[PDB]
């Protein structure tokens, strides 16, 4: 199991990084938008 | 959008522009005469100065949320010429700021 | 080809230089006058192509040498572009601001933050004409410059909002024409700090939206800052003026220069500001005359300044006539001093 | 223990899904800064 312990460990970590990953590219998506949609 | 850029901006930017677009000017004048000295003061001083051990303000929102709240009721009361209500409202900026860090 | 100065046909010559092209007599003779008055054939040192520089030495002084005198003249069609729009000739600030933008992207290229600064002119030409969507054309195109921009000063980002600010102010929405005048202003303030000219043009025009408003007491108080600006940069420079020709005298003597230290568009900016302010000023309020008088002294020393000597003594001899009955005896020896300093000089 | 691993990596390519539909977003307002550009061309 601890081949699969240290995986889910892995994935905890990744996951919390993705969250702020998903939080970088809603903030570049947006941004990326008011471009546009200022002018 | 505009709300998007004034909260992703800094929220000294947040509080000017919302000082000086509603006229606010003196608030804003206020703001920036501080701050300014804040800055000079943590830059300049002896290296281990109170100054250098004061926290950054820009950093610190909630004074500039009692800067925003004291310095709006402030200069809308400058303006009447009412002038106990200026006061007491700096007054009560000025004991919010009786603290150590706050002294100047 | 095409006529340069507008894209339409190169109809006719420019017998004065070969190189202008213009489209007929209109815009050959808006163009003579507008470029041609200043400077007329330093344009064509430019359109010249060079023969071959023949060494690496050579080239980069022939580069460096043309280049140089190109951004020069870059700058001074830039002032006189200023000095039309705000003397109010849009029909010769059109060619000059043109040329600057194309001259401009020659030597920066179209993507420089270097022709926000002529495109912006070319917006405030077009309110001039009213040309509202052409203006919104170029503050679209500075806009996403600046956005983009990697370094845009705060001087820089004032003038943007400044004419932003403008161009809603030719739109309908009072809160915009604040809020953007708002941010001129806050650019300028930490750029040049709170007292600068340039601040206190952004102060006017807030001045002005409300008057517009009919917010008195607010209005009022902006022309006062303004008012205040203006005072204290010229009392800066006559009092210099006049300590330092106090201060000593060798047997060499001295005499000092009387100088308004400004740009003559800033000149022609000071006049406009400070004569619709002192308007708007009486008619909010008659109530503060002193403010008036205020004025008065202000602009009699600008005058002054420039050896505007017919209007520094007009506005001197209304603000001593006016500091009598409403000042105390420091106003009066003030403009009494100033009025012989004019005499005498 | 191992499906919680699964699931795990089944909502983390959920967060994929969703990212590479705001790269198509990004795509497409790439496109609007082109149309913009064009927008740019200055004829008078
Ligand atoms: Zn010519
Ligand atoms: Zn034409």
């Amino acid at each position: 199991l601890k081949k699969l312990g240290k995986y889910s460990n892995q994935k905890d970590v990744a996951n919390y990084t993705l969250s702020c990953n998903l939080r970088e590219e809603l903030v570049a998506v947006s941004e990326r938008q008011d471009i546009c949609n200022e002018i | 959008k505009e709300e998007v850029a004034a909260h992703r901006n800094s929220y000294k930017k947040s509080i000017c522009v919302d000082m000086l677009r509603d006229g606010f000017h003196k608030s804003f004048t206020e703001l920036f005469a501080l701050m300014e000295q804040w800055d000079k003061l943590r830059e300049a001083a002896k290296a281990q100065s109170l100054f250098w051990q004061q926290r950054p303000l820009e950093d610190q929102p909630d004074k500039l949320d009692n800067f925003y709240h004291y310095l709006t009721r402030a200069e809308a009361a400058e303006r009447k010429g009412y002038y106990e209500e200026v006061y007491n409202n700096l007054y009560a900026l000025a004991c919010y700021f009786d603290n150590s860090e706050d002294k100047w | 080809l095409s006529c340069e100065v507008c894209e339409a046909p190169a109809e006719r010559m420019c017998t004065a230089c070969t190189v202008t092209y213009y489209c007929g007599p209109v815009h050959q003779k808006a163009d003579w006058d507008s470029i041609h008055a200043k400077i007329c054939q330093l344009l064509i040192p430019l359109r010249t192509t060079m023969p071959f520089y023949n060494s690496e030495e050579e080239r980069q002084h022939g580069l460096q040498q043309l280049q140089r005198r190109q951004k020069h003249l870059i700058e001074f069609c830039y002032t006189v572009a200023q000095k039309y729009l705000f003397e109010g000739r849009h029909e010769d600030a059109v060619p000059a601001a043109l040329h600057s933008l194309r001259f401009r992207m020659n030597v920066h290229g179209l993507s420089s933050v270097e022709l926000v600064p002529a495109y912006l002119l070319l917006a405030e030409a077009s309110l001039g004409l009213g040309r509202i969507v052409q203006a919104e054309e170029y503050l679209s195109q500075a806009q996403w410059t600046v956005l983009k921009s990697t370094d845009c000063s705060n001087a820089t980002h004032s003038l943007l909002h400044r004419n932003l600010g403008l161009l809603y102010i030719a739109k309908k929405n009072l809160d915009e024409a604040r809020y953007h005048l708002a941010n001129d202003i806050y650019f300028a303030s930490c750029a040049y700090g709170t007292e600068d000219i340039r601040t206190s043009g952004g102060y006017f025009h807030l001045a002005n939206i409300f008057y517009g408003l009919k917010k008195m007491e607010l209005a009022d108080t902006l022309y006062t800052k303004v008012s205040e600006i203006w005072y204290t940069y010229l009392n800066s420079h006559y009092q210099a003026l006049l300590e330092a020709r106090s201060q000593q005298t060798d047997l060499l003597g001295k005499q000092f220069v009387n100088d308004t230290g400004l740009d003559e568009a800033q000149e022609a900016e000071a006049i406009r500001i400070l004569t619709s302010t002192l308007i708007i000023q009486e008619s909010t309020s008659t109530k503060a005359p002193q403010k008036s008088i205020l004025i008065l002294k202000t602009l009699s020393i600008l005058y002054y300044l420039m050896l505007e000597c017919s209007k520094a003594k007009e506005y001197a001899m209304k603000a001593l006539s006016l500091a009598e009955t409403y000042v105390s005896e420091e106003e009066q020896r003030f403009i009494q001093e100033l009025l012989s300093v004019i005499s005498a000089e | 223990v191992r499906w919680d691993l699964m699931m795990k990596t089944k909502e983390h390519t959920k967060k994929l899904h969703q990212m590479n539909d705001l790269c198509l977003e990004k795509k497409k307002l790439d496109s609007r800064l082109n149309t913009l550009q064009n927008q740019q061309g200055n004829a008078f």
